[PDB]
RNA sequence: UGGGGAAAGGUUCCAUGUGAACAGCGGUUGGACAUGGGUUAGUCGAUCCUAAGCCAUAGGGAAGUUCCGUUUCAAAGGGGCACUCGUGCCCCGUGUGGCGAAAGGGAAGCCGGUUAAUAUUCCGGCACCUGGAUGUGGGUUUUGCGCGGCAACGCAACUGAACGCGGAGACGACGGCGGGGGCCCCGGGCAGAGUUCUCUUUUCUUCUUAACGGUCUAUCACCCUGGAAACAGUUUGUCUGGAGAUAGGGUUUAAUGGCCGGAAGAGCCCGACACUUCUGUCGGGUCCGGUGCGCUCUCGACGUCCCUUGAAAAUCCGCGGGAGGGAAUAAUUCUCACGCCAGGUCGUACUCAUAACCGCAGCAGGUCCCCAAGGUGAACAGCCUCUGGUUGAUAGAACAAUGUAG
RNA sequence: GUGAAGCCAGAGGAAACUCUGGUGGAGGCUCGCAGCGGUUCUGACGUGCAAAUCGAUCGUCAAAUCUGAGCAUGGGGGCGAA
């Protein structure tokens, strides 16, 4: 039942001194400091978080290879996926669109 | 990645290249 | 505690293949509403 | 005496605006070529509300007709927009909910918001919510147009002035109580330093000109002139009439 | 520290430039002997179950770098 | 089992505040925390989030009306005025 | 009335010695007097970034000390390359200062031992981050810049300049519910101790496992087949479904979970021998389960309230685009494994209060936080106890009046 | 402690709609510890422990509650739920 301090000149509870107990091989109750807990990126356009990238802190991405970092595709981060097949129809339909309305417009109104 | 990092390695392939030069 | 056993116990019989699923649903429906006081009773409606 | 409250509130120390929470003033694109002679459209990403006022805000994607970049900018959302709406600006545009064209453009009896008492200067009159205005009629020549304001009073603008068809959204607001002292507490905690207000009867002589007495009362005629010199004019000011009105308002 | 699976790769381990020093460790109890090499970032070990590859694995691995036993309650 | 006669939703109010301008009240509360009908996917989520912005919690629209309804009359009026001027004259 | 800190104090901390003075009585004792000694950091803070706010520059006022002004009616900046040699060229340009937080934002250290007095710093063992240089192994390429899966996506690597888009940093109060660590509680076993007129297979204590890594797993959500009214699935709390439910099979965010390393060689508890001391040596043990509206901290999915919607910047990453560059005997701008070098400056002792701060003082006053055992009980209520801490407030004798308290 | 909307089941009625038992957890609601405040005894002390303290009894206690550091307002001026 013994009690415990902490380790550090900050004696507040001010969301940045961050505790956890635990025991030691010598048979004490200690007080471990630790970081805060990584957010997951969100998509560009749903807002969901992406499968497939771990959650960190913004600082240690930089110590990660690539691979582990994207996902093998068009968009590979920052698009969920489902957002990304859309893309692909509505940017293909709206070509489509454009051609006959020119072709309609030049040749119905312009044979003159 | 951030331009420091890009600096490291390009300044790198241009010591490599002087060395070549001077031996050959 | 009390909805949790039934509710525990119906998943059981269904699974079982004593009791069919539109039995199950009425059951379930009926233990939400203050119906049965324990399970005793529950298992004793089944069989009627 | 003293200085008495309302004069102090001129020095700005402690009745300041907070603005803190603000993100960006409420405004239109400036005047430019496309939006002169043709139209631009943009996209609606979000409806948003920002601290101490009505009507919640609008943000809208333009492009750059010079420039390979994008520009976002702000606006006062009329009733009925909704996020991926495509409005358009500029003189050819069409007649719709939530779109700016010019003043001229537009035919009698329309109401539009967020009228530029002169052209260029990104929206002036009728902002608050459930609120319009109004044209009346042109003038096709010397280019001016009338309109009605939401007081009644009526007015002549340049006929190149700009307006966004519709009402501010926001509604009736104004209508269920308050009924608690701290929710008007919490309105103007995020405007300024206006509450509670003390009672000018209650004071002591050296503070209001209403001063003390062995009763609360005034003691002189409450309406004051109107030239008369800084910390005098503590009542009604420049009054025309006083008491219950009865009949119907001549002016107009 | 770092497991190394089988005896293949922890004497190619051994034949380093960093290799400073290696030990046995041998536990009576479970009948389990630990092999442990030093190199400059890790101290990596080798797990033997048997005791009998346990003499043939001393005398594979280099001369050059000594091998030590881990006496019970070493001195401070 | 009803629990109230005739108060209603504002009977958290105790009895303070006097009895009419509780009724008041009542009028507006009522309709603001009700939910209505998705006019895109048709679902019935739509509830109020500012005070004057509906957002849908299914096909995540979001859509300016009124203070306490999704739209009011006089808005309600203008769009009909506005289709009905627009299209006789231009067409 | 315990164990540690912020503000403030400044040697009060530790050892040896001591006549007077001070400790409202005494004094061999002391926070007093005299002489010596004590505070070690690439990882803990400051240093870096901005908030409310303050002050230079361009300009305008004032006889003047100086007042206003912070992007404003300003010709206001920085990036690359090559030359024997610095002094010669070539692009881009809307914008262009500093100060301001030891509780906000933020690269990185844990266990054991040690001194009369310091340690996440010193010693031993085992790790990590940033910056700067370079070589071997493996990878890719003669189809010049990798393969697999229907799919969500996977793996040890696997070109990417100008300009552009997006994410993280980045955020309210309250309510019930579920998972994990620590503590408390119950049963069995091995050691040592207390009690014993009588009873008690009895009562009490010890039985521990860090940072950092490998491997197998854990709500939400997402993908493939298929097609639902006798409507079904389902939360303590009615939400979800032809905009594709139930059901069957898969992928993935999240360890303070299991096992292995580190690691028993450590720490702790018993037993048997040694002796002026410098000094010790050698034996054993260090397990197995259960329980819950329990207490405390932390994470996740839902819900309620608003005319209230609950900061910014430095810093770091992905993507769109296609500039430039490069092998057939090697070349290589491979974010993969291992290896080489370096990390400056100031604070760190002690108290934090019925004696170390402020009240004229060793003053019943005032002064911001962290950890939180057993029993009775609804309970951080009152009353009793264990760990730890005090036994310090001038004393001896007698028991009238009048008092203060019960 | 009290138990507002929303939701589930049963019963009555031609209908409009009404009854009963649960579920849920709203409010400048309520009893009451720490904190904050300061009603009565017109108590103690009144060359006091104290140039405002001490004891018993009391007001509020999830919200217009209590509080640390950083910055702003300077004398005929500031600030003021007065
Ligand atoms: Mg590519
Ligand atoms: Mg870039
Ligand atoms: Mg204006
Ligand atoms: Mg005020
Ligand atoms: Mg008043
Ligand atoms: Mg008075
Ligand atoms: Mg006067
Ligand atoms: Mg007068
Ligand atoms: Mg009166
Ligand atoms: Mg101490
Ligand atoms: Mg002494
Ligand atoms: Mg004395
Ligand atoms: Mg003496
Ligand atoms: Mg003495
Ligand atoms: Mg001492
Ligand atoms: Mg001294
Ligand atoms: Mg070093
Ligand atoms: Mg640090
Ligand atoms: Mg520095
Ligand atoms: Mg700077
Ligand atoms: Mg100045
Ligand atoms: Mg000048
Ligand atoms: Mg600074
Ligand atoms: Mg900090
Ligand atoms: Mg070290
Ligand atoms: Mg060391
Ligand atoms: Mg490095
Ligand atoms: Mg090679
Ligand atoms: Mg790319
Ligand atoms: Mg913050
Ligand atoms: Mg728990
Ligand atoms: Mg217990
Ligand atoms: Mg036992
Ligand atoms: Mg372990
Ligand atoms: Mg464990
Ligand atoms: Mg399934
Ligand atoms: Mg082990
Ligand atoms: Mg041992
Ligand atoms: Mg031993
Ligand atoms: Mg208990
Ligand atoms: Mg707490
Ligand atoms: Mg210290
Ligand atoms: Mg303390
Ligand atoms: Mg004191
Ligand atoms: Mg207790
Ligand atoms: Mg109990
Ligand atoms: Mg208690
Ligand atoms: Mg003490
Ligand atoms: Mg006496
Ligand atoms: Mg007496
Ligand atoms: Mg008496
Ligand atoms: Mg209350
Ligand atoms: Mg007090
Ligand atoms: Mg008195
Ligand atoms: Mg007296
Ligand atoms: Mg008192
Ligand atoms: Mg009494
Ligand atoms: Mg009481
Ligand atoms: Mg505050
Ligand atoms: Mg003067
Ligand atoms: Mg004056
Ligand atoms: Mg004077
Ligand atoms: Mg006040
Ligand atoms: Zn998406
Ligand atoms: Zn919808």
């Amino acid at each position: 039942p013994t009690r415990v301090t902490y380790r550090r000149r900050n004696p507040y509870n001010t969301t940045s001194n961050r505790t956890r107990v635990i025991k030691t091989p010598g048979g004490q109750l200690r007080v471990l400091h630790i970081k805060k807990r990584g957010t997951a990126p969100k998509c560009g356009d749903c807002g969901i978080k992406l499968p497939g990238i771990p959650a960190l802190r913004p600082r240690e991405y930089a110590t990660i290879s690539k691979p582990k970092k994207t996902v093998q595709r068009a968009y590979g981060g920052s698009r969920c996926g489902n957002c990304v097949r859309d893309r692909i129809i509505r940017a293909f339909l709206i070509e489509e669109q454009k051609i006959v309305k020119k072709v309609l417009k030049e040749q119905s109104q312009a044979e003159k | 990645m951030r331009a420091k990092w890009r600096k490291k390695r390009t300044r790198r392939l241009k010591r490599k290249r002087r060395k070549v030069r001077a031996r050959s | 505690r009390r909805q949790r056993v039934l509710r525990r116990l119906l998943v059981k019989y269904r699974a079982s293949g004593k009791i069919d699923k539109h039995l199950y649903h009425e059951l379930y429906h009926l233990a939400k509403g203050n119906t049965f006081k324990h399970k005793r009773a529950l298992v004793e409606h089944i069989h009627r | 005496g003293r200085v008495i409250r309302n004069q102090r509130k001129g020095r700005g120390s402690v009745f300041t605006a907070h603005t803190r929470l603000r993100k960006a003033p409420a405004k239109f694109r400036p005047l430019d070529y496309a939006e002169r002679h043709g139209y631009i459209r943009g996209i609606v990403k979000e409806i948003i509300h920002d601290p101490g006022r009505g009507a919640p805000l609008a943000r809208v994607v333009f492009r750059s007709p010079y420039k390979y970049k994008q520009i976002t900018e702000t606006f006062i959302a009329n009733e009925g927009m909704y996020t991926g709406q495509f409005i358009y600006a500029g003189k050819n545009a069409a007649l719709t909910v939530g779109n700016i064209l010019p003043l001229s453009s537009v035919p009698e009896g329309t109401v539009v918001s967020n009228v530029e008492e002169k052209p260029g200067d990104r929206g002036a009159l009728g902002r608050t919510s459930g609120n319009y205005v109004t044209v009346v009629g042109h003038n096709p020549d010397e280019g001016k147009t009338r309109i009605k304001l939401p007081s009644g009073a009526k007015k002549v603008v340049p006929s190149s002035s700009r307006g966004m068809i519709g009402i501010v959204a926001g509604g009736g607001r104004t209508d269920k109580p308050l009924l608690k002292a701290s929710r008007a507490k919490h309105k103007f905690a995020v405007k300024r330093n206006r509450w509670p207000k003390t009672r000018g009867v209650a004071m002591n002589p050296v503070d209001h000109p209403h001063g003390g007495g062995n009763h609360q009362h005034i003691g002189k005629a409450s309406t004051i002139s109107r030239y008369a010199a800084q910390g005098q004019k503590a009542g009604l000011i420049a009054a025309r009439r006083t008491g219950l009105l009865r009949g119907t308002q001549k002016t107009k | 520290p770092q497991e190394v699976s089988d005896i293949k790769k922890f004497i190619e381990i051994c034949r380093r430039k960093d290799a400073s020093s290696a030990r046995i460790k041998k536990n009576p109890k479970t009948q389990q002997i630990k092999f442990k090499v030093r190199c400059q970032r890790f101290l990596y070990t080798l797990v033997l179950k048997d005791s009998d590859k346990a003499e043939k694995l001393k005398q594979s691995l280099p001369p050059n770098l000594q091998i030590k036993d881990v006496p019970k309650r070493n001195k401070r | 089992s009803k629990r109230t006669k005739k108060v209603g939703i504002s009977g958290k109010y105790g009895t303070r505040y006097g009895a009419s301008l509780r009724k008041l009240v009542k009028k507006q509360e009522v309709t603001q925390h009700a939910r209505y009908t998705c006019t895109f996917c048709g679902k019935n989520s739509v509830r109020r989030t500012a005070v004057g912005i509906w957002s849908c919690k299914s096909c995540k629209k979001t859509m300016a009306g009124g203070a306490y309804t999704v739209s009011t009359p006089a808005a309600a009026a203008m769009r009909s005025t506005l289709r009905r001027l627009r299209e006789i004259t231009e067409a």
